[PDB]
């Protein structure tokens, strides 16, 4: 913690690299495609809000299917599969109660069996080595937050917000590291909510500038603007609650201004 | 897998584990081998499992007990582990007539103190410090083991699961029902070891959280906001807990010196945020000597 916080960021930026899903994983994957996955994970998503899970929890789950995608070739009828296997791994590594196994059978409507999603949870462990301490935009954006001049709860549920639509585009967003994505959603929700920047003191921190997060801010933006559109919806949907302060409602700026 | 395994006797035993002395017949190399049971028709592989591994293959240090080898079977998880030839209270048992020699304590601190800096500048939690998860060698070195209650944490950390380190060990803010926890849990536990060290009896001996907690209290005198600001504020804290007057350091542990009771008090902190970090804590005067004195077993 705070005698730590940046012996703690350092390591989280090695690690981010050595997690690192490979960017071009869906051209080689015969059966499925960025529209599939984006289902996929919309349904996470679904099942996160179902469950009541941490956002964390969610972040995990996608980074072990990404890394999992990266090296198996899978059938479109098993990629829900591969996907639950995954968030059970994930709420079993953050979780402090989480979902028994026949929960996670039963959110699949009879799809598969109790005995696949576990002999899947044990090939998921042997395909990543166990690696599953992986980090994530929400473990960066929680760091960053606490670079606020006032401390802003709609800044914080909007950067959230915005990270979790990084998740569902892989086109994109796949070729950009966590602290690059969460540096660029907390720089877009501070511009949305208070007219302010990306603060020094985070130049200082990570390195980046508006300059070197330009690109992936790029991309975000356009996210942003077009959200409301996008074929799936259960982030907005879920980030209409009270419990994140209804920022999905809030109205995205026309331009950045860079 | 197993093949290249020759167990030589039982060691020890967990909840899903059990814990092998084994040799390696081919590097020659003695290791210990946790067999952890799986169950198909049940909850698959245990949580405990699946943080103390992805956990501990981060943490390579000279004080953690290093994680060799995971193999796998449908059926079983095997850890392989480096070998060490006792924990630290079998070793108190021992030495439970003449005491530990206070050059050997203040190595077996500084080493402590060092693995438990690299666990939390890696963000990771222990949550069950306690002398019998402190294995030490014949070289004397001592290292952190069992990774089982163990978490990754999160820099502004949040709630997470309060059922958490052996009662002797376990933190006042943990039993005052904090919503908030960190490093500084680990600390505590140390600084209880530290005391258990030189004196071979456990400084807060519990039976409940009530009871730890005002065993506690009539050693280091209850918190107030002047003590602890927001203490009267803990979800588990009374207004009717009796006020016990701090009492004087070198009663706590009579044989320690200046330096010791020094770094001890600052080990036992009621503020979490003032307790010492285990980084700080290793530029602390009570080192300023320390070797690394090589016992007798
Ligand atoms: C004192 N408690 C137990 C003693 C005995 O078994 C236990 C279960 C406990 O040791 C921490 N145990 C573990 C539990 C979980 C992970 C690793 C270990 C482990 C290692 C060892 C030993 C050990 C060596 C000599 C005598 C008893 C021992 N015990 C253990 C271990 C070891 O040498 N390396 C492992 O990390």
């Amino acid at each position: 913690v705070p005698d730590y916080h940046e012996d703690i960021h350092t390591y989280l930026r090695e690690m981010e690299v050595k997690c690192k899903p490979k960017v071009g994983y869906m051209k080689k994957q015969p059966d499925i495609t960025n529209s599939m996955r984006a289902i996929l994970v919309d349904w996470l998503v679904e099942v996160g809000e179902e469950y009541k899970l941490q956002n964390e929890t969610l972040h995990l789950a996608v980074n072990y299917i990404d890394r999992f995608l990266s090296s198996m070739s899978v059938l479109r009828g098993k990629l829900q599969l591969v996907g639950t296997a995954a968030m059970l791994l994930a709420s079993k590594f953050e979780e402090i109660y989480p979902p028994e196994v026949a929960e996670f059978v039963y959110i699949t409507d009879d799809t598969y069996t109790k005995k696949q999603v576990l002999r899947m949870e044990h090939l998921v462990l042997k395909v990543l080595t166990f690696d599953l301490a992986a980090p994530t935009v929400n473990q960066f954006l929680t760091q960053y937050f606490l670079h606020q001049q006032p401390a802003n709860c709609k800044v914080e549920s909007l950067a959230m917000f915005l990270g979790e639509l990084s998740l569902i585009d892989a086109d994109p967003y796949l070729k950009y590291l966590p602290s690059v994505i969460a540096g660029a959603a907390f720089h877009l929700a501070l511009y949305t909510v208070t007219g302010q920047s990306w603060p020094e003191s985070l130049i200082r921190k990570t390195g980046y500038t508006l300059e070197s997060l330009k690109p992936c801010l790029m991309d975000l933006h356009q996210t942003y603007l077009k959200a409301p559109q996008h074929a799936q919806q259960s982030i907005r949907e879920k980030y209409k609650n009270s419990k994140y302060h209804g920022v999905s409602l809030l109205n995205p700026p026309e331009t950045l201004n860079l | 897998s197993m093949e290249n395994f020759q167990k030589v006797e039982k060691i020890g035993e967990g909840t899903y584990g059990v814990v092998y002395k084994a040799r390696n017949k081919l590097t020659g190399e003695v290791v210990a081998l946790k067999k952890i049971r799986l169950d198909t028709e049940t909850e698959g592989v245990p949580s405990t499992a699946i943080r103390e591994i992805s956990l501990l293959k981060e943490l390579n240090h000279p004080n953690i007990v290093k994680l060799l080898d995971v193999i796998h079977t449908e059926n079983k998880l095997y850890l392989v582990f480096e070998f060490l030839h006792q924990d630290l209270k079998k070793f108190m048992d021992a030495s439970a007539l003449t005491g530990i020699p206070l050059p050997l304590i203040k190595s077996y601190l500084f080493q402590l103190l060092q693995g438990l800096a690299f666990c939390h500048s890696h963000r990771v939690l222990h949550r069950d410090l306690k002398p019998q998860n402190l294995l030490i060698n014949t070289e004397g070195a001592i290292k952190l083991a069992d990774f089982g209650l163990a978490r990754a944490f999160g820099v502004p950390v949040r709630t997470y699961t309060h059922e958490v380190v052996t009662l002797w060990y376990r933190a006042p803010e943990i039993l005052l029902g904090c919503k908030y926890y960190s490093t500084a849990v680990d600390i505590w536990s140390l600084g209880c070891i530290f005391a258990e060290m030189v004196t071979r009896r456990a400084l807060f001996p519990g039976d409940s959280e009530i009871d730890q907690l005002f065993r506690i209290f009539r050693t280091l005198g209850t918190p107030d906001e002047v003590v602890w600001p927001g203490v009267t504020s803990m979800p588990d804290y009374k207004p009717s807990f009796p006020k016990w007057a701090r009492q004087d350091f070198s009663k706590v542990v009579p044989p320690l010196d200046e330096d010791g009771r020094s770094l001890l008090s600052q080990m036992l902190h009621y503020d979490p945020n003032k307790r010492i970090s285990a980084k700080a804590a290793l530029a602390h005067p009570f080192f300023q000597d320390v070797t690394k004195p090589v016992p007798h077993l």
